[PDB]
């Protein structure tokens, strides 16, 4: 009955602690992938905008064939 | 010792914040300037009031409150209003740029800026308690802090505090003073990640005050500030029992027992009465049974639903004032003969009771009439899941067609968030329905 | 504070912008000297948002005057509160685009739009919180049109976090006989669908229509159509320039009028051109838009409104759920609550009750039709292309812009015929 005691109370705490534990790795890996996500979707709008100059020196180059 | 800490967050949290501590000075008896001369121990003290004041050695009474906006607008009022010696600064946290009605600037962009500076301050409170037993949060469903900010916080507390109790005051959201189409958004996904890190949340529906302001108080147009201060008398009935003692004063952590059978099934409706203009008040005066019987009409409840048409699990009577058992033991049984309360066939019938005997106390210039005896009723109904399925149904429609959902994916958001958010929300639709039925 | 920078580019940009700065220091009680002179702490509570405050008490507009025609910056300086502006924020050259997009977004416009951003980097840096930037401009021309967009693309390039926000005067036949507007408006379309996060469609078409029909007006002037602008555009601003209950600001308008980013183009409207019944019906009432668009030919997406001057707020809440109610089949049915109403106590000038408003309806496919009409009608024929090609434009960049406008128009027909079930 002593032995059944200190397993109660060491499940106890081991269940407190995988509870944090999840919890500290969810959080992680969500603040992780949503930081890669709007990095990504800043990057593509970035992109977009580069090739916006790329093709206006090209307008440029073909009116300096004036 | 059991201290409790509270945290208010976004506008609506922070506004109700306001209410609750001002009505907690002027039942206690502390001035705007923190002093409160019928404390004879100075410096400290191990009253029921300790739970929320501590106390400096110049005498003040400093509520252990956080409160956090991302921006600064509303809390620079507290910075400046009659109760601004209240606090001390670093217990009043603003960023500089709001969550712009979005969870995931709250939770992602904005809010993770400004969270770990939140936590240094929640832990300094933490380390001023002896004993403490958790934390009281209080927040909109539909903001962008209020809904993205406050899960962000919750998620975090559970780490750094275990399992240690942590309860909320929700702001389910109303059309009539809604300021975000996507509130159902904020809602669902603020409900979801919260849900396993929450022990009992009470959600306040705006639509709901707005209607008693409007029917009991004859509020043409109900404000914020109207609003509020019907919703910290309902506050301050819940929390009574932690900032008072007595013989006949239920802990409200006894009623948690009773009104959570099941760790998600922690949303309790709370009914309170009486509201009553203070003309209508003058020379009729509310007995026992009379504000007993008005818990059971549910045009006095927070959370619009309907219980005669759900089953209970619980049923908690929280009374203030002038009140003794046997008047309540002769309400409850008049209205157990006349009341559509039918329980489910696993939960015990009995009603618990809780009584404190200091009468309500109303804020000068309020609507509320100062009555002798109030009560509120704590219940756990499966009714309450008519505000998911109405949330779940706005929340449907713009889904169907990724209606505003892009301002999400550009935080960095994905829509595996918000199908994994519904269904959580279609399974806690299910439970309530799954303890409804009989056993077999 | 939540500063917005202010930029208007080219003689209609320029224009409306000079008398929306009147119109609205008027309100805030500031002079043409930048001294404020006013009874209400409401005018000076949220006065960052357009104003910097120099020592001494004095406020300036966060504006850039912008435009390739000298001419405009001395009609600015001579106007009243042209000495207001900061003289640094004056940036023009000497060319003048003659009309002709290519010439402001490629070549002459491109030359001088980092003399722009320059300003716009001193503005920026100085401000607390951005909040982003809003534009005046018409897209017939070639200066607003042509390098207003080419400096949004610059903008957004070095503020990819910041809000767009445009006033674009379409053209329209009946106040400009220039041919080649089609051309620029097209173009311009073509950029703000992709670089802006939300435009007013403020249309010369429906401008001359209200003031020829409505007011009675035969052979109505710019002063007469920008008289209409500058109420729209006070009305428009004022939940971002005074305390409300709602705290509005350009991103939190975006993300509650926007349901899908290339859908960010709005049918304004104002009333009166009275009880607040005859108000809600008028804002409603198609001769009240800005945008010569019949909202009673497509469905709204999203509208918000404001009110303003002294009225119950109970009796304008009843009425906007009354017009809803009786105006169902015109709202969306898959977005729950998307007519939004503010209320501002303070009215403009010679009103005692004004109410303006902001439509993202579908009937707005009217007016880029009108525009795709015309442009067609010129590029099948090729007509005055060689002012764009001899800039080094290639043709088929006219056909994507129209290309583009043409799926805008098909992509606000697709959720105008959406349903719920
Ligand atoms: N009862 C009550 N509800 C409020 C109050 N203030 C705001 N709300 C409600 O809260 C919702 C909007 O969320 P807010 O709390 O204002 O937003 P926030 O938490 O500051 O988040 P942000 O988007 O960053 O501003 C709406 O449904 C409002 O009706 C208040 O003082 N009392
Ligand atoms: N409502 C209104 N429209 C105007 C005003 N001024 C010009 N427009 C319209 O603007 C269009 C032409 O654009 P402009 O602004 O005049 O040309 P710009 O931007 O200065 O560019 P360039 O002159 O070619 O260098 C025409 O269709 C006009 O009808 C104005 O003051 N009010
Ligand atoms: C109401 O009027 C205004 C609002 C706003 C605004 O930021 C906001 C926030 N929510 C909303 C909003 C819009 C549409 C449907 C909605 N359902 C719930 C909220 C909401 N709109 C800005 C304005 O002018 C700059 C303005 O004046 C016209
Ligand atoms: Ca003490
Ligand atoms: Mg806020």
């Amino acid at each position: 009955k002593r032995e059944h005691e200190r397993e109660v109370i060491q499940k106890a705490i081991e269940e407190n602690n995988n509870f944090i534990k999840m919890a500290k790795e969810k959080l992680a890996q969500k603040m992780e992938s949503n930081k890669e996500n709007r990095e990504a979707h800043l990057a593509a709008m970035l992109e977009r905008l580069q090739e916006k100059d790329k093709h206006a020196e090209e307008v440029r180059k073909n009116k300096e064939l004036k | 010792m059991r201290e409790c800490i509270s945290i208010h967050v976004g506008q609506a949290g922070v506004q109700i914040g306001n209410a609750c501590w001002e009505l907690y000075c002027l039942e206690h008896g502390i001035q705007p300037d923190g002093q409160m001369p019928s404390d004879k121990t100075i410096g400290g003290g191990d009253d029921s009031f300790n739970t929320f004041f501590s106390e400096t050695g110049a005498g003040k009474h400093v509520p252990r409150a956080v409160f956090v906006d991302l921006e600064p607008t509303v809390i620079d009022e507290v910075r400046t209003g009659t109760y601004r010696q209240l606090f001390h600064p670093e217990q009043l946290i603003t960023g500089k740029e709001d969550a712009a009605n979005n969870y995931a600037r709250g939770h992602y962009t904005i809010g993770k800026e400004i969270i770990d500076l939140v936590l240094d301050r929640i832990r300094k409170l933490a380390d001023q308690c002896t004993g403490l037993q958790g934390f009281l949060v209080f927040h909109s469903f539909g903001g962008g802090t209020g809904s993205g900010f406050t899960s962000l916080l919750m998620e975090r507390l559970s780490v750094d505090y275990g399992k240690k109790s942590k309860l909320e005051f929700s702001i389910y959201p109303a059309p009539q003073v809604s300021t975000a189409v996507v509130e159902p958004y904020n809602s669902i996904l603020t409900t979801h990640t919260t849900l396993e890190h929450s022990d009992c949340a009470f959600m306040v529906d705006n639509e709901a005050i707005y209607d008693i302001c409007r029917r009991n108080l004859d509020i043409e147009r109900p404000t914020y500030t109207n609003l509020n201060r019907l919703i910290s008398q309902i506050v301050s009935s819940i929390t009574a029992s932690l900032r008072f003692d007595g013989a006949l004063n239920v802990d409200l952590t006894e009623f948690q027992t009773n009104l959570v059978p099941y760790p998600r099934i922690h949303f309790p409706l709370a009914t309170y009465a009486p509201v009553i203009s203070a003309e209508k008040a003058y020379h009729e005066q509310l007995s026992v049974a009379e504000i007993t019987n008005a818990c059971f009409e549910p045009a006095n409840q927070m959370v619009k639903c309907d219980p005669r048409h759900g089953k209970y699990m619980a049923c908690c009577l929280l009374y203030r004032g002038d009140v003794v058992p046997k008047d309540v033991n002769a309400a409850i049984a008049t209205i157990k003969t006349k009341r559509s309360i039918q329980f489910v066939d696993w939960c015990p019938t009995g009603f618990k009771v809780g009584i404190n005997y200091q009468p309500p106390t109303v804020v000068p210039g309020g609507d509320l009439a100062k009555v002798q005896r109030a009560v509120c009723m704590l219940s756990n109904t499966t009714a309450i899941a008519e505000a998911w399925a109405r949330l779940d149904h706005k929340f449907d429609l713009m889904y169907a067609k990724r209606a505003f959902v892009h301002w999400y994916v550009g935080e960095g958001m994905e829509e595996g968030e918000f199908s994994e958010a519904r269904e959580d929300m279609a399974a806690l639709e299910k439970d309530y329905e799954e303890v409804g039925v009989d056993s077999v | 504070m939540r500063e917005i920078v202010h930029i208007q580019a080219g003689q209609c940009g320029n224009q409306i912008g000079a008398k929306f700065w009147e119109v609205i220091s008027d309100e805030h009680g500031i002079d043409p000297t930048g001294s404020y002179h006013g009874d209400s702490d409401l005018q000076l509570e949220r006065i960052n948002v357009y104003y910097n405050e120099a020592t001494g008490n004095k406020y300036v507009p966060r504006a850039i005057l912008v435009d390739l025609e000298p001419g405009t910056m001395d009609s600015v300086r001579s106007g009243p509160f042209g000495q207001i502006f900061r003289p640094d924020n004056f940036v023009f050259g000497q060319s003048g685009a003659g009309n002709n997009w290519a010439k402001g977004h490629y070549t002459e416009g491109a030359e001088l739009v980092d003399s722009v951003l320059d300003v716009v980097r001193k503005e920026s840096e100085s401000c607390d919180c951005l909040q982003g930037f809003q534009l005046t401009h018409s897209l017939g021309g070639g200066t607003g049109s042509g390098m207003g967009t080419l400096l949004i693309s610059k903008i957004r390039e070095e503020y990819p976090d910041r809000i767009m926000n445009t006033f674009s005067v379409m053209p329209s036949p009946k106040v400009s006989d220039t041919v080649v507007e089609p051309y620029n408006a097209t173009l311009s379309v073509h950029q703000l669908v992709e670089n802006t996060d939300e435009t007013y469609c403020i249309d010369n078409e429906a401008l001359y229509d209200i003031c020829f029909r409505t007011l009675k007006l035969t052979t109505p002037t710019y002063g007469d159509l920008n008289h209409l602008v500058s109420a729209t555009m006070s009305g428009v601003t004022t939940c971002l320039r005074f305390p409300g209950q709602l705290n509005a600001d350009l991103r939190k308008l975006a993300v509650n009028m926007v349901p899908f980013p290339r859908l960010h183009f709005f049918m304004p409207g104002f009333a009166p051109l009275l009880t607040v019944p005859e108000l809600t019906q008028q804002m409603f009432d198609s001769k009240n838009m800005m945008a010569a668009c019949d909202p009673r030919h497509g469905r709204y997406l999203t509208v918000a409104a404001i009110f303003r001057g002294r009225m119950s707020m109970k009796e304008v809440d009843e009425q906007m759920l009354n017009v809803q109610n009786k105006n169902s089949s015109y709202f969306v049915e898959w977005i729950p609550n998307n007519v939004k109403t503010a209320v501002c106590d303070i009215p403009p000038r010679g009103l005692k009750m004004s109410a303006t408003f902001i439509g993202n309806s579908t009937a707005i496919q009217e007016l880029f039709k009108r525009i795709s009409e015309q442009f067609t009608a010129m590029f099948r024929r090729k007509a005055f292309l060689h002012w764009y090609t001899g800039e080094g434009m290639d043709e088929m960049e006219f056909t994507e812009a129209e290309s583009n406008m043409n799926d805008l128009v098909s992509e606000y027909q697709q959720y105008q015929d959406a349903t719920a079930d």
